[PDB]
């Protein structure tokens, strides 16, 4: 089931987990690589009890961004400055699964 | 109608021997104001203390001879003659008006009206009456030098909320009023003129007569000159094509605004060969209006209109042997009414401007001359553009310049106007106030290219407050179409932010334009911005900038981790290309700090680092000297201006000065060390291989065991070359600072003493250190004492030799014959020296160079 | 089918591409993750053009390290220290691939 409602911001509380801007988490569960410069993410809606909020320096190095945000037009600028591209957002018993893609730079 | 003056003269009133002065804007009701006192007394609705009062109007009494003023004033009321010596035996009971001023001792002796109307205002006739004058602000001058001890009381007029009862009453209908309302409303500048109830009468009559006809009216109230002509098309007959009428009225409205004159007499009418019968469509179609209370007397409806009209006179065609008339008539020239002399001694023709550019459009020439069919003048588009001196001033114009610039060019609603006009601008500064002044913004300056700085401000009101949806989504229309410079325009190359009410929304639309690769930026600055996340934003959208090369942000904000996430990874990035990093007002703990300085390790690109107004509280600061103490570090400059230091962290700033290869320069203005800091410091600077070559200590409390330490290590070979000292003084050891000049191994070359507390006994140190150095290279003395006795002992000591020394600054009289002759003989004897001689300035040296 | 061969060791030679002793182009399709210490890479073989060896630097930060090698008993050792186990390696329709896992400490 589509839905019309996005996240304006989505933080990077402890390595694989995101909170939006309404303090609900995200989790990650697969990421998919074409080739070298097609990469897409798939982000799912789960609640789960939180810890201390690891630092940057303990994050490390990763392939996802620390923060995302939306901006008009409805396409996200990680932090790298990379745009990111929705490619869609639905309902299934009850379960919230986004899916977001790395456009090539321009 | 009534209710509505009867409800703004109450409140007005109660504002108010007594001298009482009425100013404001024509239209705004004075003269019922005073009218409404009066009755109120004739009615006893007043204190019974008022038994008599006179009214006396210059629109008649500037005519009638001489004569006393007993007679004067008893004229309209011959019965009262008989009482009139009985009335004015009880002078305190007697009230004077005296209505329109601009327009123009024994009460029975025959005198000059001018006299007798002096003399009373004056009071030098019935001292102890009520006075009450009512005039415009440009004919104030003369009440200073007439009324003794007056008071002034100021009118305004209709608000918003009776702007919208006048509409509810005219149109009756609740839908047509307030779609009506709306409409206008969307006019600022329409909006302000709405004041006088006359133009508000013109607006209702206009769209009214619009609707009842089915047609569009939001072109009609998009300028003023547009709703006008609408209004003047329609009010003469279809057909008669009355063009002899039209020159007439345009000449006729040309003349009373030249002259100053508001009311016309019909001997005036008269004398321009306006014939009577003309008078009756003048009239019935409401251009003129006749009084009713004198009369033989005619005025306009409005000055709007009478200044819209002479607008038409201007850009009316003139025919050939016209100098010829048998008058010589009271009318300029396009040139001299352009200019600002003009403007500042007659200020009613700056709107003559506007709405002559307004008629430079071709369509609306078109529909008049179709309507009318006179002839219009094409050589006005040409005649606007030979003041253009007023344009091409070689330097950036002022805000309100732009302003009205802009304004003019928004009511001309034709590009290649603009175009000529807006090509050679090369910096700008915008105010922005309400809508419109965006919208004119957005007209005109799409066409710039060569534009290189700009510098913006949003002022409150404009965006509405965080949650009226429609409102703020057209100020969001507009601030789109608006933020387009920044993306279309390749050479715009500073920019700056300061002190501005925005909201998320607004915020994110200009860094979504910042983002693009079309811009080329190569500075920002940020500066007390609402809401707090501005700060955050900004530092997400410049991460990566190829251009970018100077960085600012300054406020009040307080480290939220997420802020800490986007500032350290500003410095993380690989495609960082920054050179210079300020903050300001922000607090953190020392966590954040550690591992802000921890990113800091990485970075391979800043040079400058300036943390004036954060809190370091010294845990930032040793975390940052035991950072620094690394052999790989990479800062050149360093500054740490008010940052709540002491004497405890000294020790560490030693050992990061004799460990260092890449510090040099420093900074500590704003912090009160202390002696024994300055004793730490100096034992860190004696080793041999320190390689700090500038070092600054403006205002840190320090005393004279702080100079005996300075000289102590200057004393050494070491490589400082600049020293800067001020506010902190260093009198009764000056000497010990003269000593270490006349040292052989001191190699300083500059060196700031503004504002030491030197006193005249101490010249003879720096007198013969000047004459024995070979080195130094400038010095700075200001706010001194020694102004005239250690001007005299210096000017006289330095006089022996040509030392190296360049630029001197010190504070002087030049009305002083001898020691102009000492300067003279200095200059001459030495004439590689500069002398400042104006020190007197109150701005100290900043720590921007350093 | 199941195959008892594999890499010795593994080396990147570009942005998401690798090279063993055999030179062999081996390259990640895919990244699995249920949590922290439990993480599994999918590695395929195809033939491709090889580029200038882009060096570590330009590749930059990635969750995949630059080398990985192998062990008996089912020790694989990565660049940053870390160990990884082999699930399967198998040849289906003439394409080979292999599945890594990460164990926790």
């Amino acid at each position: 089931e589509a839905v019309t409602d996005h996240p304006d911001r989505l933080w990077a509380w402890e390595k694989f987990v995101y909170l939006d801007e309404k303090q609900h988490a995200w989790l990650p569960l697969t990421i998919e690589i074409k080739d070298r410069l097609q990469l897409r993410v798939l982000l799912r809606r789960e609640d789960v009890v939180l810890g201390r909020p690891m630092t940057p320096t303990q994050i490390g190095p990763s392939l996802l961004p620390i923060m995302w945000q939306l901006y008009p037009d409805g396409r996200y600028r990680s932090s790298d400055s990379s745009f990111w591209r929705l490619v869609y957002h639905i309902k299934i018993d009850g379960v919230e699964d986004m899916l977001l893609e790395l456009l090539p730079d321009d | 109608i009534d209710n509505f003056h009867d409800d703004v003269t109450l409140r007005n009133q109660r504002f108010i021997p007594y001298t009482v002065v009425l100013h404001g804007p024509a239209g705004v009701g004075k003269t019922t104001l005073a009218k409404k006192c009066m009755l109120d007394w004739t009615d006893c609705n007043l204190s019974p203390t008022l038994r008599y009062a006179f009214y006396l109007s210059c629109k008649e009494l500037s005519r009638m001879g001489p004569c006393s003023f007993a007679e004067l004033i008893s004229k309209d009321w011959p019965e009262l003659q008989d009482d009139i010596p009985s009335i004015l035996a009880q002078a305190q009971r007697i009230l004077f008006v005296v209505d329109g001023l601009d327009e123009l001792g024994d009460w029975e002796k025959k005198k000059p009206v001018p006299v007798l109307l002096g003399s009373l205002l004056k009071r030098k006739m019935l001292p102890r009456a009520a006075l009450l004058v009512t005039t415009r602000p440009r004919a104030l001058r003369d009440l200073q030098l007439l009324a003794q001890q007056p008071i002034y009381v100021r009118v305004e007029g209709f608000l918003e909320e009776d702007r919208r009862a006048y509409f509810l009453r005219h149109f009756g209908d609740e839908d047509q009023a307030m779609r009506a309302f709306e409409l206008m409303r969307s006019n600022a500048a329409l909006f302000q003129l709405g004041s006088a109830p006359a133009v508000c009468w013109i607006v209702c009559t206009t769209l009214k007569l619009q609707m009842e006809k089915g047609e569009d009216p939001v072109p009609t109230c998009l300028t003023r000159t547009g709703l006008f002509l609408r209004f003047l098309c329609s009010r003469f007959p279809q057909g008669a094509q009355l063009r002899g009428a039209l020159r007439t009225l345009s000449l006729l409205a040309a003349q009373g605004l030249w002259a100053q004159m508001s009311v016309f007499h019909r001997e005036d009418l008269e004398r321009l060969g306006v014939q009577e019968s003309d008078l009756r469509l003048f009239l019935d179609g409401d251009i003129l209006r006749q009084d009713r209370v004198s009369k033989g007397c005619y005025s306009f409806i409005h000055l709007s209109f009478q200044q819209f009209l002479t607008a038409l006179f201007y850009a009316l065609e003139k025919e050939e042997g016209e100098d010829r008339d048998g008058h010589a008539w009271d009318i300029g020239d396009v040139q001299k009414l352009l200019s600002g002399e003009e403007r500042l001694k007659n200020p009613d023709l700056i709107q003559v401007g506007h709405f002559l550019f307004g008629l430079a459009n071709e369509k609306r020439a078109k529909e008049l001359e179709a309507t009318f069919g006179c002839r219009m003048s094409p050589d006005i588009k040409q005649e606007l553009l030979q003041c253009k001196a007023h344009l091409h001033a070689n330097k950036p114009l002022s805000v309100t310049d732009l302003k009205e610039v802009l304004g003019c060019l928004y009511e001309s609603q034709e590009e290649e106007l603009a175009k000529v006009v807006v090509a050679p601008f090369k910096e700008i500064s915008i105010h922005l106030t309400n809508t419109s002044e965006v919208m004119h913004c957005s007209f005109s300056l799409k066409h710039c290219q060569d534009l290189q700085k700009l510098s913006l401000q949003v002022a409150k009101g404009v965006f509405l407050e965080n949650y009226w949806a429609r409102q703020d989504l057209r100020s969001l229309r507009l601030w789109t179409d608006f933020c387009s410079l920044f993306s279309s325009n390749s050479n715009l190359k500073f920019l700056e932010v300061k002190q501005s009410f925005l909201s998320d929304s607004s915020v994110r639309i200009l860094c979504d334009h910042v983002t693009r690769s079309t811009c080329h930026l190569q500075k920002v600055e940020i500066k007390n911005v609402t809401p707090d996340t501005a700060y955050r934003d900004f530092c997400l959208a410049f991460i990566g900038k190829k251009t970018l090369t100077h960085l600012t942000l300054a406020g009040h904000i307080e480290w939220e981790r997420t802020m800490m996430l986007m500032l350290c990874d500003l410095l993380r990035n690989h495609k960082c290309n920054l050179q210079y990093l300020r903050l300001g007002g922000h607090c953190a703990t020392p966590e954040q700090w550690a591992e802000f300085f921890y990113v800091l390790k990485a970075n391979q690109s800043l040079k400058h680092l300036r943390l004036s107004a954060n809190v370091l509280l010294d845990e930032g600061a040793m975390l940052l000297y035991k950072t620094m103490t690394r052999p790989k570090h990479f800062l050149q400059m360093l500054s740490l201006e008010n940052c709540r230091l002491t004497e405890a962290s000294c020790k560490d700033l030693a050992a990061v000065l004799v460990v260092s290869k890449k510090l040099t320069h420093l900074c500590l203005a704003k912090n009160p060390i202390g002696d024994t800091g300055v004793k730490f410091l100096c034992e860190g600077l004696s080793y041999p291989d320190c390689k700090l070559q500038t070092l600054v200590l403006q205002q840190c409390s320090i005393t004279k065991l702080g100079c005996r330490y300075l000289s102590e290590a200057l004393q050494e070979a070491c490589s400082l070359t600049n020293l800067d000292l001020s506010i902190n003084q260093i009198a009764r050891g000056l000497w010990i600072l003269c000593q270490a000049l006349e040292n052989p191994n001191c190699n300083l070359k500059h060196l700031r003493l503004w504002s030491c507390s030197l006193m005249p006994f101490y010249c003879q140190h720096l007198g013969s250190a000047l004459l024995s150095n070979q080195k130094l290279e400038t010095l700075d003395l200001g706010q001194n004492h020694l102004w005239k006795s250690g001007i005299i002992k210096l000017f006289g000591v330095l006089r022996q030799r040509t030392g190296s020394l360049k630029i001197l600054r010190l504070k002087t009289y030049e009305t002083n014959l001898e020691i102009k002759k000492l300067l003279e003989e200095v200059k001459e004897k030495n004439p590689k020296l500069t002398i400042d001689c104006n020190a007197s300035g109150a701005t100290a040296p900043p720590c921007c160079d350093f």
